[PDB]
């Protein structure tokens, strides 16, 4: 259910500054 | 037998895990010292990542090989998961590499040669590590290389994979990509390894996870001067973006720079 540390983190970025 | 908290002494923590820290211990009645994983039971439900522990206990207790870390067994209490492991007394490579900065061409291909016997085995078995990064690389007694950690493997025995898994520096294109993979993503890692071990850097390390995503999925990666010739051609054979051109881990542990360095 958890994605790996990485996706969270990328998908973090994506949505802070695209 | 029926293990229980009760029967072993606790000493030191030895490293801090995702969901508890890996302790020191001692079995009673033998004194022989080993170390406790602990996981707890709520942070592991809520994460949803039990089926991780699952594959690490089933697959790990039935390897046995000198340079796999072994898994004696388990119990749980009310609040917690333990695993019972071997304990590794010179520390995880992570530790090393960070003492040292880079490791020598003899250092190196000595850790690529027992992590390529390791592998061999797994593969053998079937098994996919997927997650060899150095953190989860640990040193015996006389500073052998022990892979450990198998909570992001899996046994694929007939089937390709399709789970996303492990640490973005060290994995292929098919696997962050979401493709299906196989045994070649250990392939992979290992040739990341060689490069980070030689260089103190993994080859795509970049300040954000995006850039390090579009690094990886396109090989863009380049050599400092210093790294030899040799070491070269495996880790460019060992990093190609088809996983069918990476090389057999037979074919890794015969390379004329693995055997002209390594001690092993
Ligand atoms: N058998 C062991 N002997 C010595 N240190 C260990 C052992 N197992 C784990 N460690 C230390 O604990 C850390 C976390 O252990 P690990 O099994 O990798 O947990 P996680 O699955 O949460 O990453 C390792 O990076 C290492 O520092
Ligand atoms: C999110 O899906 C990110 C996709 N990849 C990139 O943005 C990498 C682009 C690049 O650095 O060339
Ligand atoms: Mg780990
Ligand atoms: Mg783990
Ligand atoms: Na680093």
């Amino acid at each position: 259910s958890e994605p790996p540390s990485w996706v969270t983190e990328m998908l973090l970025e994506k949505e802070l500054w695209g | 037998r029926q293990w229980a908290l009760e029967d072993f002494e606790i000493g030191r923590p030895l490293g801090k895990g995702k969901f508890g820290n890996v302790y020191l211990a001692r079995e009673k009645q033998s004194k022989f010292i080993l170390a406790l994983k602990v996981l707890f039971k709520a942070q592991l439900e809520k994460a949803g990542v039990e089926h991780q522990l699952r594959r690490e206990v089933e697959i790990q207790s039935h390897l046995r090989h000198p340079n796999i870390l072994r898994l004696y067994g388990y119990f749980h209490d009310a609040t917690r998961v333990y695993l019972i492991l071997e304990y590794a007394p010179l520390g995880t490579v992570y530790r090393e590499l960070q003492k040292l900065s880079k490791f020598d061409e003899q250092r190196t291909a000595t850790y690529i040669t027992e992590l390529a016997n390791a592998l061999s085995y797994c593969h053998s078995k079937r098994v996919i590590h997927r997650d060899i990064k150095p953190e989860n690389l640990l040193l015996g007694s006389a500073g052998e290389l022990k892979i450990a950690d198998f909570g992001w493997s899996v046994h694929a025995p007939s089937s390709r994979r399709t789970t996303l898994a492990g640490t973005l520096d060290y994995l292929p294109p098919e696997m962050i990509e979401g493709r299906m993979h196989d045994e070649k993503v250990d392939l992979w890692s290992l040739g990341v390894l060689c490069y980070e071990f030689l260089v103190g850097k993994p080859p795509f390390e970049a300040n954000t996870y995006q850039e390090t995503y579009c690094r990886i999925s396109r090989v863009e990666f380049t050599f400092p001067d210093f790294v030899t010739e040799g070491a070269r051609d495996l880790i460019s054979r060992l990093l190609k973006h088809n996983p069918s051109q990476r090389p057999m881990l037979r074919e890794v542990l015969e390379h004329p720079w693995i055997t002209a360095n390594s001690s092993k």
